[PDB]
Order: C-alpha cells, then sequence, then structure tokens
DNA sequence: AGCAATTTAAATAGGGAAGATAAGCAAAGGGTTGACGAAAGCC
DNA sequence: GGCTTTCGTCAACCCTTTGCTTATCTTCCCT
C-alpha cells in the first residue's frame, strides 16, 4: 500500500546543468534522490523513491555550446586581478519545469503534509536551481496497481526518466541504440584522510567518479510500470529504479 | 593599368512603371471605368504535343484564367504611372570612382532621342503587349504634370517625328539629363469591340491547377510593372544588323527569340562600359545604348 | 571527472559521428595550465546534451 | 394559439499539354574570461 | 618564517548545425 505527493509544474530557473564531465542537461536521478533524503532530513517525512519528470527544460546556450557563467571575484589572495575579469570554470546553466512524485509514508492527514512539503520545497533548490515556482502539491495513494497508475497519471504532463541499463558502455550505445545517458550514482576511488575541508568531520569522505547507466524519456502514461519511473537509492553507492530495465 | 568594374557596381531602376490596371470603357464615355474581372475557365481540347502523337485524340483539359471585355462595352483602358528619374549615372550599389568615371564618360549622350524613343514606345502602345493586335484606333492620353497630350495614329516600329512625343522627352530628357523626376499618367484606349478578349500579364505558378493564370490586382485584369518598362525600353535599333527594336538588355538578349543580339560580337554592355572607362571615344548610338542601360538598371561586376 | 571517458568520448563522438552534444574548451583561454589533454585537444571536449524533449504548452 | 406528412432516387466517361529559364557580386571582426612558478618586499 | 603581491612561464584545434518523445476518453446494468 503506496502513498505518494505530487509537486506539478515545479519551474526552476539556475540549474547546475553540469551532471558530470560527460553530460549536461537535465539533473540525474542522483540529483532527485538527493533533494528526497534532503527533505527526510528538513520535514522529517522518510522518502523511498522519487518519480522526476520534465515539463520543460532548455539548457542555456547554443545547439553546441552551453551559455558559460560570468565569474566573479570570490577567493581569497587574488586582489589586484579584481579588476580584470575572472576566469570561468565550466558550469552550464539551464532552466526546467519539472513534476516530482514522492513516496512517503505518512500517518497524518495529508493537510500537513502538503504543508510540510511546501514548507520544504519553498526552501529548496532544484539541481543548485532557485524554484521560480511550483504549483500546490497534492496526495494521491496507490493501494493497487490501477491505483498506482492513477498516481502515474496524474503527473500530466512530464517526460519521466526510466533506466535502459549498460550493455558495453557509454559512448557505443548512446550512438547505437540512441539513448540518453546519466548519473546513476557514482564509483569510490580512495578514502579522503583530510576532513578539515569539508562539510562535516565526522562523515566518511570519498572521491567518486560518476557511473553512468543509459536511460529513456518516456510520457509519464505511456509507462506501463510507474515503478520503472520511481528512483531510489540503491545499496551500492548507485540510484536505481523498483521496476528495473525498462523494456 | 585598366579599370576594371567593381563587383558590387549596380544601377537601380530610373524609369519606374506602376501596375497597368486594366478597365472597360466606351469610346464615347471613357469616365464610364468599369474594371476588367479576370474570370477563371475551364476548355476542354486536344492535346497536340510536338512528339506524342498517341495522346492526339485522348483529351485535354485545361483551366486557364481569361479576361475579356464585357459586351456593353467596345474599349479597354489601361492606367498606369511611368515615374522617370534623373540621377541616372550616380550607382546606389557601384563604386564612387567608376561611376563617376563612367559619368564623366556619358556626359554627352544624346538624351532627346532616348527619351524620345521611351515616349514615342509609350505613346504609340507598346505598353499594350498583346492589347493592340486587332483595334480600329489606339488612343494614348499622358498626363505629364498638368499637360494633357492626345495620340491616336503612331506606328510602333519606327519612332516618327511628331511634336507631341518631343514635347513630353523635353522634360522627360531634362529629368533623365539631371536631378529630379518626371511623372506621366497614361490612359490607353483600345477600340477592341463589343466583348472582345483582353491581354493581361500572366504570372508563373509552378504546382497550380491553372494552365494560365493572369495578374490580377483586387481581381481585377493588370499588366506586370516589369513587362510595362520592358516596352518602355524596347528602344535598342543600334545592335549588329538591327531590323526591329529591342528591349534595352545588358547583352542585348530575347528569350522568346532564344538569342542574343549583342552577346559575342562585342556589342555587349559590359565590353563598351570598359571602353568608356578606359578611353575609347564611344559612339552616339553606342553611348545611348550604354545610358539607357544604366537607366533600365542592374548590377554590372564580377 | 574520468579522464578516459573526456578523451575517448571526445575521439569516438567526433569519430561515430554523434551531434547530440556540447563542446566545451575546458581550461579557458589557454588551457594548458589545466591538463595535457586540455593543452592537445583545443578544440573542446565533447559532452552528452543531456536535455530532455520539451512538453508542446499547445495541446 | 399550435398545427406544415410520408418513400424514391440524385449519371455513367474522356481528358487534365509540354518547352524555356531559376544571376552574378561582397561582406560574415575581435575585445575579457591563467594557474602554477618564481623573484621579492613585508609583517 | 611564512606571506602576500606582481611578474615571468608555457602553450597551440579537425570539425557537427535537430530530434530525444510525441498527453491521462464507455461496454453491461438497474435504479
Amino acid at each position: 500500500m503506496r502513498k505518494f505527493i505530487i509537486v506539478k509544474n515545479v519551474k526552476v530557473d539556475g540549474i547546475n546543468a553540469k551532471s558530470s564531465d560527460i553530460t549536461v542537461g537535465m539533473p540525474p536521478a542522483t540529483t532527485f534522490c538527493g533533494l528526497g533524503e534532503t527533505m527526510s532530513i528538513k520535514t522529517g517525512i522518510v522518502v523511498k523513491a522519487v518519480s522526476y519528470g520534465s515539463v520543460k527544460f532548455e539548457v542555456r546556450g547554443s545547439r553546441f555550446n552551453t551559455s558559460v557563467t560570468k565569474f566573479a571575484w570570490q577567493d581569497r589572495g587574488n586582489g589586484g586581478k579584481a579588476n580584470n575579469n575572472s576566469p570561468i570554470q565550466p558550469k552550464p546553466l539551464a532552466d526546467g519545469v519539472f513534476t516530482l512524485c514522492f513516496e512517503v509514508e505518512w500517518e497524518d492527514c495529508a493537510e500537513v503534509l502538503v504543508d510540510k512539503v511546501t514548507n520544504f520545497i519553498n526552501t529548496a533548490r532544484i539541481a543548485g536551481g532557485t524554484i521560480a515556482s511550483f504549483n500546490k502539491p497534492f496526495v494521491k495513494v496507490a493501494k493497487d496497481a490501477e491505483e498506482l497508475a492513477s498516481v502515474k497519471n496524474a503527473m500530466m504532463p512530464c517526460y519521466v526518466v526510466v533506466d535502459c541499463g549498460v550493455e558495453v558502455n557509454i559512448f557505443e550505445d548512446a550512438v547505437n541504440r540512441k539513448l540518453q545517458p546519466m548519473v546513476n550514482g557514482y564509483k569510490k576511488l580512495e578514502k579522503i584522510v583530510d576532513n578539515k575541508h569539508m562539510r562535516d568531520k565526522f562523515t566518511p569522505a570519498y572521491l567518486a567518479t560518476p557511473t553512468y547507466t543509459m536511460i529513456g524519456y518516456k510520457m509519464v502514461s505511456n509507462v506501463d510500470n510507474f515503478d520503472q519511473a520511481l528512483w531510489q537509492y540503491g545499496e551500492n553507492t548507485k540510484v536505481k529504479t523498483i521496476g528495473g530495465i525498462y523494456n | 593599368t585598366k579599370l576594371k568594374a567593381p563587383a558590387v557596381l549596380a544601377y537601380s531602376r530610373k524609369i519606374n512603371p506602376t501596375n497597368a490596371l486594366m478597365f472597360a470603357v466606351n469610346w464615347s464615355d471613357r469616365d464610364n471605368t468599369t474594371a476588367v474581372m479576370v474570370g477563371t475557365k475551364t476548355v476542354a481540347g486536344t492535346q497536340s504535343v510536338r512528339g506524342n502523337p498517341n495522346d492526339a485524340d485522348k483529351g485535354n483539359i485545361q483551366t486557364v484564367n481569361f479576361a475579356n471585355l464585357p459586351h456593353n462595352k467596345n474599349t479597354l483602358l489601361v492606367k498606369y504611372n511611368v515615374k522617370f528619374v534623373g540621377d541616372v549615372f550616380k550607382a546606389e550599389l557601384g563604386g564612387g570612382e567608376y561611376s563617376n568615371t563612367l559619368q564623366t564618360a556619358l556626359e554627352n549622350t544624346d538624351f532627346g532621342t532616348l527619351a524620345y524613343r521611351y515616349v514615342y514606345n509609350i505613346a504609340a502602345g507598346r505598353t499594350l503587349w498583346r492589347n493592340r493586335v486587332g483595334a480600329e484606333s489606339i488612343e494614348t492620353v499622358i498626363t505629364v504634370n498638368d499637360q494633357t497630350f492626345t495620340f491616336s495614329d503612331l506606328l510602333v516600329n519606327e519612332f516618327d517625328e511628331d511634336v507631341d512625343v518631343a514635347e513630353i522627352a523635353d522634360m522627360v530628357a531634362g529629368v533623365l539629363s539631371g536631378e529630379g523626376f518626371v511623372t506621366l499618367k497614361v490612359e490607353h484606349y483600345m477600340l477592341l469591340g463589343e466583348g472582345s478578349e483582353v491581354f493581361p500579364s500572366q504570372e508563373f505558378v509552378e504546382n497550380s491547377k491553372l494552365s494560365k493564370q493572369l495578374f490580377d490586382l483586387n481581381g481585377q485584369a493588370a499588366m506586370h510593372d516589369q513587362k510595362i518598362g520592358n516596352a518602355i525600353r524596347t528602344i535598342d535599333t543600334w545592335y549588329e544588323d538591327a531590323t526591329t527594336p529591342i528591349a534595352v538588355e545588358p547583352y542585348g538578349s530575347v528569350v522568346r527569340n532564344g538569342v542574343a543580339y549583342r552577346a559575342g560580337n562585342k556589342t555587349d554592355l559590359f565590353t563598351l562600359m570598359d571602353g568608356a572607362v578606359n578611353g575609347k571615344s564611344l559612339t552616339e548610338e553606342d553611348q545611348m545604348f550604354v545610358t539607357a542601360n544604366l537607366i533600365r538598371g542592374g548590377v554590372f561586376g564580377g | 571527472g574520468n579522464a578516459h571517458n573526456l578523451i575517448s568520448g571526445t575521439e569516438y563522438l567526433w569519430e561515430h559521428k554523434y551531434y547530440n552534444t556540447f563542446t566545451q574548451k575546458l581550461g579557458g583561454s589557454n588551457p594548458q595550465n589545466c591538463t595535457h589533454a586540455c593543452n592537445k585537444m583545443r578544440g573542446g571536449f565533447k559532452q552528452f546534451n543531456c536535455t530532455p524533449p520539451q512538453v508542446e504548452d499547445n495541446y
């Protein structure tokens, strides 16, 4: 027995489009799983999965180059060079209207759940982008599978993410089978021995290289199983769909 | 030391006619100006294509735009406004120095009989292309700055001497020799006959069900301004072995006859322009042809 | 970021004519202070254009 | 002061012409966006 | 003894010019 809260038409601008070194565009499912665990921390409603779809999404720039951001002189000790233009590190920006659907388990009324999600989203930040606007979130429940599809079709219109898996690698199949690659998680390289320059000193830290899976965009109504669009934190330091690989 | 023509050298049209609207009047009450509508008819016949003696009898249905005089009016009226513009050697896209040396190579061109041939082509009714074939008389009325001129019988092939064409051509050549402009409001009255068929200009349409599609201004039969202007500039009797006046072209070229009368005999416009800018003294007819091209207009470069 | 992904992806997606991509010069004006691959491949690295399909508003 | 009838059938066919052309110029700029290494005054 | 400023150091390309998908609709039935 499943419960969901849907925030439709989440207009967000200033999204850090740099998903990884080789992916620029839509934020991956690690971003929205991070947003889900962020509310698990601030609001206390513990979130299993998030199904996110893109209503609108434009990467700022041309069709072959992204619009770089005019950097500001914010480091310490480079005064004197501040009159000249700051050097640009690559961070593409994008705008996106999203539709989010969080699997939550809740025991109180739907009004306080909607208010808690609204108070989170008013202080949230989708992929480094300020949430410009969002409709009032609404609670829908998936008692059975037809009710699961009711929740699924309540995200209309949006293009959700379905996992199609890795055959050999990322570049090969992106040309061959023409699917989109995105960060489904990370791979740990080395333990980090210096916790002085970090957010926490006690949380263990690892250098990571983003693993990618290959995904497709399908409209939420054309997705047969809603579990193939709900991304959640898998126990391989990755994220994964509940329904597995989309067929 | 040859003065090469710039690639960007272009002259504008300095004889600008309007679209010649075609009305129907009687020969008596020419103020009863009723407009000739283009109708559309579909006509059955046979296909008689040169290389098809098999489709010969099968049949041929064609949708053609037609325009006719109404059966209560025997006179076609053609109304348009020629606009002779001066400043004829300032190329609006050309270089300064090449157009200046072409201007000071062509200051002594006889503009008088150039203007006479233009106004004669207006007055004899060459702007009526097929609308003159079959006509008891052709009356051309030209209003030139509050001065009405009347023209009854002028053979179009040769430029006969008369005082009214010369009178209009006086200020037309005064415009073409210097600054300013002159407007010629032309009204043609062809006594075609009761219910006679008139000939407007035809448009080119590529993927259309109409076999022939005439030019229509809000449904009214009309001639294209380029056809009227071609009939203005049909003054060239100065090419090699000239028998009839042809349109002034940079190559002396006509499309229907499939021959260029000035290509391959070093009498084309570009060779005489390079001669004018390099000290070759031009003849009077040769200067007049080059200046007629300069007021026809065109880009001459490369 | 994986360096093999950047270099081999740029070489392969230029080789296999995959033009659903962005191109970014990493080091800036003079990328030799960044990285030897940024120093030599001055034309920019190929990354995937990860834009999703849009929803047409008029429907 | 509303009442206005029902069915029945709507033409078979033959044709939709090809031949021509579809300009040549000349332009299309760069200006900022550099991090390590190394002298070298300065707390 | 670092420390912060400014000047000197080290380079060199082969590019390509839209789809990715493509929207949430009536049979029984009796009241």
